[PDB]
């Protein structure tokens, strides 16, 4: 068993997004009305409120290291904002239908976004132009995620397919003499919601309508099933892995968050609350700090 | 429809 010691909770309409500031004691949380909400998760107060979009607000994110956020509307639009100056400095525009997830890049100039309308763009922030657009995908992307370490995009759609893309041919478009899917990864029987990798192993997480999070392993070429975490009884929102614990982390329409081993699969930790679902979880990059939103706000939270 |  695990206990949950909360650290912060926010109360406001529905939730959406949340994301961590690297270094800060900040989260953003983006909401189902439209308005994000910057947090002091230390002094637990409200530092600024952002009102750029029409509708949910499902994709927020910090740039790593520029005093820069990005966020992806119901209104299509990726828009990126400067916290200091408190300006929408542009919107991103191309996709034709939900924003459902948008992150920086950890070293190139790049935003990753992904949307219903099948696609997943990338675009150079500093230049403001779309430099790709990944399809193959046959329904809503729900989630995309650029991996660690490799030019690697993984990405989770209502198509029942998890997609991993090779975009080394992406970085490299220009060189001297474009992004491909390298891996298909069936087995869902229903839409996948979310995805993540591993911080440091070939390990790649899903979770779906069909209640289940399921666990796929890769190496350079071959990746394939190896486990499912069972329990959740409605949709699975979103899932991660522990970065500094062999543990698995999953959140639910079923009104619960989820701990589970990372080596069994088997269930660890329940945590359950009475009247909201939960639609996204996130962890901070350093510490064993952990932020999920739902119906009624954002929690964020410490597991020992 | 994952509209919530």
């Amino acid at each position: 068993s695990m206990e949950m010691l909360t650290k912060f909770e926010s109360r406001s309409s529905r939730a959406k997004g949340v994301a961590f500031h690297p270094t800060q004691p900040w989260i953003l949380t983006s909401l189902h009305n439209g308005r994000i909400q910057l947090w002091d998760y230390r002094m637990g107060t409200l530092l600024d409120r952002f009102d750029g979009h029409d509708g949910p607000v499902r994709g927020i994110a910090f740039h790593p290291t520029q005093p820069l956020f990005v966020s992806g509307g119901d209104d299509y639009k990726v828009n990126v904002w400067n916290y200091k100056s408190r300006k929408l400095l542009f919107s991103l525009c191309g996709h034709m239908d939900y924003v459902r997830v948008c992150t920086f890049h950890h070293e190139y100039p790049w935003i990753l976004s992904c949307s219903d309308d099948q696609t997943i763009r990338i675009w150079n922030w500093q230049s403001r132009n779309c430099i790709a657009i990944l399809t193959g995908h046959s329904h809503y992307v729900m989630c995309a995620a650029f991996h660690p370490s490799e030019d690697l995009i993984v990405s989770a759609s209502l198509d029942q397919t998890v997609r991993v893309w090779d975009i080394s041919g992406l970085r490299m478009k220009n060189a001297a003499p474009d992004a491909i899917v390298k891996f298909v990864l069936e087995g869902h029987d229903r839409g996948v919601n979310w995805c993540a990798f591993h911080p440091t192993l070939p390990l790649i997480l899903s979770a779906g309508d069909d209640r289940l999070v399921k666990l796929w392993r890769m190496t350079a070429s071959k990746a394939w099933e190896v486990d499912t975490c069972r329990g959740h009884f409605n949709n699975v929102s979103c899932c991660l892995f522990h970065p500094h614990q062999e543990l698995i982390l999953s959140a639910s329409e079923d009104k619960t968050i989820r701990v589970w081993d990372l080596n069994r699969r088997t269930a660890v930790q329940t945590f359950r609350r009475d009247n909201d679902r939960f639609w996204f979880i996130t962890v901070h990059p350093k510490l064993n700090l952990f932020a999920a939103a739902h119906d009624s706000g954002v929690m964020v939270f410490k597991l020992e | 429809s994952h509209e919530d």
